[PDB]
């Protein structure tokens, strides 16, 4: 794990991430790959951001947390791209994906549960 | 021990392997130019393991 | 072509600009450019028209 | 049937007949260099000028075609004519048109080759009286421009229709077009009679054996589900790849083993069938690099073969052969290599020969004990070959060595063989 | 005379436990399943089980595969000798070919086939040979009778399958081989 | 022309004249082969 | 003179590029090596900054 | 400056709206639910995209 991916998820916080990540894919609320979650963040809507931690290289990912910075977004590394892959609904490793939003959907009270947790781990 | 043992010991033993699908030579055509017939042999022998 | 080419070269940027400890000899250019390579051969060869 | 198809047929019959100066200028301007007015201004006795000298050039680079100096190309083969000829004399001109473009198929990237060649086209019209011929010689070059022009002139015989799609265009054919060309079957049988021609008069080489190789993998891939096509192709393929190794070209032996291996691991073939296959092989193995190949080969034929007689003995007379050919400090540094080949099988099935046939080398079966891992039924056989050597032969010391390796890794096993036979 | 039995429980988050029931039950060792956001299923196979099992003590024997599935639609296939060696091992293979969620895994009972099938949408039984983890690709085609399959089993001696879905109907095969 | 009058070299071209049938089924094969299930209904 | 001149802008131009190449080269490799440097430094050139 | 920030909220929720309806086009075996005070919504089958 490298100490390049620094605000890391444990067991339990990666299952409860990867849980609202499957409910947001069934409601498709989710956007997948890192250049899409690039473009979401840049548009301003995106809830919140989950990257894996081994997808090595981990630069390609790495230049998001500028831009999490820069827009105020929570953001979260888990340990491995082919379960949040799984989780998110593709055949595909995925190294990135972000929760965008829609105020009245049926996972708002679980996404702020979410949303929380991560933004203490990070203050 | 018993003939049933045997057989269990064949099954378990032979290890997994590589088929030959339908698509595995192909790019064996755009590097076959000018390259030597032991080193496309080997090539060869790789895909197949 | 210039599809795949534009993300193989966002990957080789950001590996560039970002690794801060970066061994100069191109790796990545390299191995990604095998990759699209592999993709050009892969569409020209697919031909529209029957045989 | 119709008028009109009995008419087409006569005249694809006397196709090549100049009976106007229309349909003439139209022949005579078919031409691999020159564009269509220049050529069809131009006469015979201009282009046979050049063709000599190309045929000079050709001479100096390759030092058999003067025998085409002596009898294609004279001022009498400017004057003869294809089509006022009996069918003797007709059939002999395609012999040495047939054998012409065999050696110099292996040419084609030179100027001499399409200044002489130039002058057979025109004065004999072998673009479309032997074709196949042009073809099949002329056909790995499926990117230079030349196969390009060839296809341009060309007029495609009925097992080229591949081709007969691509003709006339700024494109080239395709990996997938000669894949799909020999993914039909006659034209394997086509093209293996061509092979067997080549072989036979010696003129191969890396690049056109290559091409070959790399088609029949081809199509074994693509047939490697319609078991019955595949049952099918088994003959002809087995037949190249004999006459193949019984060449002495390293080359052709190389190619003849890359197609064994793929062969062999696309279909399960019968143990006489293998066993027939390392004979060929090994029976005339001499070089270096097919040395190395062949047991690369060898392994992995056995390693294929799986059901019952799964690891029995070699005979007698292949076993000798092999150790004939290969020694075991050979084998044994084939066995060091660090890759490591999985060879399991045939090195247990070679020391079953061993210890049946030899009896002498036991400190060399526990050197390749050593060396690799078998699984636990190689294991069962070779130490029940063992006891029964024990009890037809003196308790000797070597023999009692092995034991004791094995003693070293599962007394419980020499235990199990030994409630099957003994204490 | 004395042999060893083992408890393996998933988590559906993926960490596989492996109990020791003889001295009591004693936590032998854990490792994750990579991979694996949600698991449902696993079962072990190639030996004696609880679906082909022993008739006197020498006739057991230890399980050669190990088999998790997950409810995405992947199932993750590991090999005895390495993953309990190794404990934090890489599978085998990886099969993906059903896309609803694994509710039966079935090994052979000389372990050669394993079938994974989808409780979740219409035929979705696909039948693996092990070890070369290939799926077989021309039974179960598409005109076989299926129906959303709920439960499966093998058959210990005459290699039967015996298949049975939502209608109420089972349908029964020979795998001629045996 | 032609009569029918250490290891050879004509062995795989005779032995695939004699045999017809080049797939080995006849062996009990133990080994339950790939990609190719055979199944029959009951 | 002035034909001698033009040589040497010739000449000039040729140095700045092969300089080009080799700071490319130095700065941003991978992509360098995927793209060809001209173009790498066009895009460098027409977004600003590297990061 | 307030009435650039309603022409923005607006034309956020028309894009909201047409989005939806674009992946209500896309694949996929939806199911069309219907909320208490009127507003319907879609949930799609629990299926991996292939």
């Amino acid at each position: 794990p490298n100490p390049k991916a620094f605000p890391l998820a444990d067991a339990a916080l990666t299952q409860q991430i990867l849980d609202v990540v499957q409910q947001a894919a069934n409601l498709r609320q989710l956007k997948k790959g890192a250049n899409e979650a690039t473009k979401t963040l840049n548009r301003g809507i995106s809830e919140f951001i989950i990257m894996a931690a081994d997808c090595e290289p981990i630069e390609i990912l790495l230049h998001l947390p500028l831009l999490c910075e820069d827009k105020n977004v929570p953001y979260v590394f888990v340990p491995s791209r082919v379960a949040l892959g799984r989780a998110c609904g593709v055949s595909r490793p995925v190294i990135a994906a972000s929760i965008t939003t829609n105020d009245a959907s049926a996972i708002k009270t679980q996404i702020y549960a979410v949303k929380d947790k991560i933004e203490t781990l990070l203050i | 021990e018993d003939e049933e043992d045997i057989a269990l010991e064949f099954i378990n033993g032979e290890k997994k392997d590589k088929l030959v699908n339908m698509n595995s030579f192909t790019s064996m055509f755009d590097n076959i130019q000018n390259v030597q017939m032991d080193t496309f042999f080997d090539r060869v022998m790789k895909v197949l393991t | 072509i210039a599809r795949v080419l534009a993300a193989k070269a966002a990957v080789s940027l950001r590996y560039d600009a970002l690794a801060e400890d970066r061994d100069d000899s191109g790796d990545i250019g390299l191995e990604s450019r095998a990759k699209v390579e592999n993709r050009l051969s892969q569409l020209e060869g697919r031909d529209l028209r029957t045989t | 049937s119709s008028l009109s198809d009995q008419l087409a047929q006569v005249a694809s019959n006397n196709a090549t007949v100049a009976l106007d100066r229309k349909r003439r200028q139209k022949l005579h301007s078919a031409s691999l260099i020159y564009n269509s007015k220049t050529a069809a201004t131009q006469d015979y006795d201009f282009i046979f000028e050049n063709a000599s000298k190309a045929l000079e050039e050709l001479s100096q680079i390759e030092p058999k075609f003067a025998i085409f100096s002596r009898t294609l190309f004279s001022e009498s083969s400017i004057s003869l004519d294809r089509n006022v000829q009996t069918k003797e004399e007709i059939k002999d001109l395609d012999n040495a048109i047939n054998a012409y473009l065999l050696l110099a198929s292996s040419k084609w990237y030179l100027a001499p080759t399409l200044h002489a060649t130039e002058w057979l086209v025109r004065r004999f019209q072998i673009h479309v009286k032997n074709t196949e011929m042009l073809l099949l010689s002329t056909l790995n070059y499926y990117q230079t421009p030349v196969f390009k022009r060839i296809l341009s002139i060309i007029k495609l015989p009925p097992l080229f229709n591949c081709l007969s799609n691509f003709v006339r265009s700024e494109k080239p054919p395709t990996a997938l077009t000669m894949i799909k060309l020999f993914n039909d079957m006659d034209f394997l049988k086509l093209y293996t009679s061509y092979l067997d021609q080549c072989i036979k008069h010696n003129a191969t080489y890396t690049n056109q054996l290559l091409f070959t190789t790399c088609c029949f993998i081809n199509v074994v891939a693509f047939n490697s589900n319609n078991d019955e096509k595949l049952n099918q192709l088994v003959p002809i393929l087995l037949e190249i790849s004999a006459k193949l190794l019984a060449s002495k070209s390293k080359d052709c032996q190389i190619a003849a083993h890359t197609i064994l291996v793929v062969f062999a691991t696309a279909l399960p073939l019968k143990k006489t069938i293998i066993l027939a296959a390392m004979e060929t092989i090994l029976s005339n193995l001499d070089a270096k690099e097919a040395k190395h190949s062949a047991l690369l080969t060898i392994c992995k034929l056995f390693q294929t073969l799986k059901g019952q007689g799964n690891v029995d003995q070699l005979p007698s007379k292949i076993f000798k052969l092999f150790d004939s050919k290969f020694d075991t400090v050979s084998i044994l540094t084939f066995l060091d290599k660090e890759d490591k080949p999985v060879c399991d099988k045939f090195i247990t099935s070679y020391t079953r020969s061993i210890a049946r046939y030899d009896r002498s080398k036991l400190n060399i079966i526990l050197s390749l004990l050593k060396k690799i891992r078998l699984e636990r039924y190689e294991v069962r056989l070779i130490i029940t070959d063992l006891i029964y050597l024990s009890e037809i032969l003196e308790d000797k010391s070597q023999l009692v060595e092995l034991f004791e390796y094995f003693i070293s890794i599962n007394e419980d096993l020499v235990l199990k063989c030994l409630k099957s036979l003994g204490l | 005379g004395k042999f060893r039995t083992i408890l393996i429980a998933v988590n559906a988050y993926g960490e596989v436990w492996e109990f020791d029931l003889n001295k009591n039950g004693h936590v032998i060792r854990r490792w994750k399943d990579q991979g694996g956001v949600g698991i449902t299923k696993i079962q072990v196979g190639g030996g004696t089980t609880t679906t082909c099992p022993a008739l006197q003590i020498s006739k057991i024997k230890q399980n050669r595969w190990l088999a998790v599935g997950s409810e995405s639609g992947f199932v993750n296939l590991y090999d005895r000798n390495n993953a309990m060696t190794s404990s934090t091992p890489t599978p085998v293979a990886a099969l993906d070919q059903l896309t609803t969620t694994i509710s039966n895994l079935q090994f052979s009972p000389d372990g050669q086939i394993l079938c994974m099938a989808s409780r979740a949408v219409k035929d979705a039984l696909r039948l693996v040979h092990l070890p070369s983890c290939s799926v077989f690709s021309n039974w179960p085609t598409s005109g076989t009778p299926l129906g959303k399959v709920t439960s499966v089993a093998f058959s210990p001696s005459g290699g039967l399958l015996a298949v049975g879905n939502e209608q109420g109907k089972v349908r029964l095969w020979k795998l001629n081989h045996y | 022309d032609e009569s029918d009058s250490n290891g050879d070299i004509n062995a795989l071209t005779k032995i695939l004249s004699t045999t017809y049938n080049y797939k080995d089924t006849l062996s009990n094969s133990k080994l339950l082969p790939p990609k190719k299930l055979d199944i029959v209904r009951l | 003179a002035l034909a001698e001149q033009i040589v040497e802008f010739a000449a000039y131009r040729e140095q700045l590029s092969n300089y080009l190449s080799a700071r490319m080269k130095a700065i941003a490799p991978n992509l360098t090596q995927l793209v060809g440097e001209l173009v790498g430094a066009r895009l460098i050139a027409h977004s600003g900054s590297l990061i | 400056v307030k009435q650039h920030l309603q022409r923005e909220t607006q034309l956020k929720q028309v894009q909201q709206r047409m989005d939806a309806q674009r992946e209500l086009l896309k694949k996929g075996s939806k199911k069309k639910i219907v909320d208490s005070s009127g507003k319907i919504s879609f949930k799609w089958k629990k299926q991996r995209k292939r």
